[PDB]
C-alpha cells in the first residue's frame, strides 16, 4: 500500500551534519509534496519545511532556515532533509509526511515511522548492573521489591529481561535518564512476594546492542 | 505566526466517557465556510495520525465517535464514548498561515481510583561502592494520580536537591504509575552520614511516608 520509509536513527557529535532519507511508495512521488516535521524528546510537533519534489521548491519553518536543507530523488522517488552545525538542541525524531489538499486546506496524511538523532560526544559505552538488593529487613506486609540498577551506558536503548523471558509480572522497566557526565541511566524493578524471596532466584538480564554487553546478575 | 493553545493540559477520564479537547487560535483561520484546522492522535513512541481535517472532516479509517467543530479561532473535537484505542495525545493544528504551527497538545489518561504508592528505598550496592559512587533508589510502586513528591533527607533535616526522578507510564490492565527517585553522591560523601530517607507524598497516602536506613 502506500507509505514511507525513513532511514535508521543515528548518534553523530556536535558540529557534524545528518542527512535524513525518506523514500516513498504506493504513489506517483511527484504529485505530492513533501512535509518535514520535528518532535524533541517530551515536547510536541514543529513544522520544519515543505518541498515539492516535481520542480524542487521549498519553503521553511523560518527558524529553521540554514539549518535544514530538503532535497529529492525523484529517480529513487526519495526525500532528504539534512541538518548541519549540530547541536545538543538538534535532538529530536524527524518526521516526513505526505502532505494533501482539500478546498486550500493542507493537511498530512500518511507519516513516516520516524528518525531519532541523538547529539551526543558520549562514546558508545557498555553498561554496568549493581543489584538493589531486596529489604534489609523489612518483610512485615506481604509484598517485597527489588530492581537491577543500569548506570551509565551510551547509547540507547537498553534490555531488561528478568528470570529469562519468562518472568512479566509486576516488572517496572524506568526510562532511561540522561546524566551530565551525558552518559545514560535505566532502572529495572520486580515486584514479589516476600514469601518467595527466599525459595527464588531472580535474574534480571541485560542486553546493550551498540557496545554487545550481555550481563545477567542475580538479585 | 498563529498560535494554537489547546486545554485541559491532561484530561483523565474513564472508558465509556465522552471527551471534549478544544483549540484556540489567536487569530482567525477560516474564510466563507471553508476551514484550516486539522487534528492528529499520536500514541506513545509512534507517528501521529490524521484524525480530521478542514475542521470537521473524517479521515478513512477514524470512527464516527469522533467528530470536529469549530469557528473562526474556536474548535474543538469531540469523542461520545472513549474506547480502550481512544487514549492518547491529540494535536490540533493551523495551515492558514506560515508557518505552520501545531498545538502544544492534550493527554487523555484513564481516570481511576486513587492507590496508595508502596514506597521502598535501597542503599548503595557494593561494587558500586567501589567504583566511587553511591545511588540510593527509592520505589514508588502502582499509584494514582501521577502526582507525587518525593523528599531526600539525609541525617533528618538535611534534604538534599540531587537526585533524578524516572516515572512510568500507564499500566495496560491497572492503570497505575511508579515513580523512582535517585539519589547520587561520591562515596566519601556517602560514607559521611548515616541516616537516608525518602519522604514520599500522595493523595493516596494519609499522611506523608518515609522510608530510611542506616
Amino acid at each position: 500500500q502506500v507509505q514511507l520509509v525513513q532511514s535508521g536513527a543515528e548518534v553523530k557529535k556536535p558540529g557534524a551534519s545528518v542527512k535524513v532519507s525518506c523514500k516513498a511508495s504506493g504513489y506517483t512521488f511527484t504529485s505530492y509534496w513533501m512535509q518535514w516535521v520535528k518532535q524533541a524528546p517530551g515536547q510536541g510537533l514543529e513544522w520544519m519545511g515543505e518541498i515539492d519534489p516535481s520542480d524542487s521548491y521549498t519553503n521553511y519553518n523560518q527558524k529553521f532556515k540554514g539549518k535544514a536543507t530538503l532535497t529529492v530523488d525523484t529517480s529513487t522517488s526519495t526525500a532528504y532533509m539534512e541538518l548541519s552545525s549540530l547541536r545538543s538542541e538538534d535532538t529530536a525524531v524527524y518526521y516526513c509526511a505526505r502532505n494533501r489538499d482539500y478546498s486550500n486546506n493542507w493537511y498530512f496524511d500518511v507519516w513516516g515511522e520516524g528518525t531519532l538523532v541523538t547529539v551526543s560526544s558520549a562514546s558508545t559505552k557498555g553498561p554496568s548492573v549493581f543489584p538493589l538488593a531486596p529489604s534489609s529487613k523489612s518483610t512485615s506486609g506481604g509484598t517485597a521489591a527489588l530492581g537491577c540498577l543500569v548506570k551509565d551506558y551510551f547509547p540507547e536503548p537498553v534490555t531488561v529481561s528478568w528470570n529469562s523471558g519468562a518472568l512479566t509480572s509486576g516488572v517496572h522497566t524506568f526510562p532511561a535518564v540522561l546524566q551530565s557526565s551525558g552518559l545514560y541511566s535505566l532502572s529495572s524493578v520486580v515486584t514479589v512476594p516476600s514469601s518467595s524471596l527466599g525459595t527464588q532466584t531472580y535474574i534480571c538480564n541485560v542486553n546493550h546492542k551498540p557496545s554487545n554487553t550481555k550481563v545477567d546478575k542475580k538479585v | 505566526e498563529i498560535v494554537l493553545t489547546q486545554s485541559p493540559g491532561t484530561l483523565s477520564l474513564s472508558p465509556g466517557e465522552r471527551a471534549t479537547l478544544s483549540c484556540k487560535a489567536s487569530q482567525s483561520v477560516d474564510y466563507d465556510g471553508d476551514s484550516y484546522m486539522n487534528w492528529y492522535q499520536q500514541k506513545p513512541g509512534q507517528a501521529p495520525r490524521l484524525l480530521i481535517y478542514a475542521a470537521s472532516n473524517l479521515e478513512s479509517g477514524i470512527p464516527d465517535r469522533f467528530s470536529g467543530s469549530g469557528s473562526g479561532t474556536d474548535f474543538t473535537l469531540t469523542i461520545s464514548r472513549l474506547e480502550p484505542e481512544d487514549f492518547a495525545v491529540y494535536y490540533c493544528q493551523q495551515s492558514n498561515e506560515d508557518p505552520r504551527t501545531f498545538g502544544q497538545g492534550t493527554k487523555l489518561e484513564i481516570k481511576r481510583t486513587v492507590a496508595a504508592p508502596s514506597v521502598f528505598i535501597f542503599p548503595p550496592s557494593d561494587e558500586q561502592l567501589k567504583s566511587g559512587t553511591a545511588s540510593v533508589v527509592c520505589l514508588l510502586n502502582n499509584f494514582y494520580p501521577r502526582e507525587a513528591k518525593v523528599q531526600w533527607k539525609v541525617d533528618n533535616a538535611l534534604q538534599s536537591g540531587n537526585s533524578q526522578e524516572s516515572v512510568t507510564e500507564q499500566d495496560s490492565k491497572d492503570s497505575t504509575y511508579s515513580l523512582s527517585s535517585t539519589l547520587t553522591l561520591s562515596k566519601a560523601d556517602y560514607e559521611k552520614h548515616k541516616v537516608y530517607a525518602c519522604e514520599v507524598t500522595h493523595q493516596g497516602l494519609s499522611s506523608p511516608v518515609t522510608k530510611s536506613f542506616n
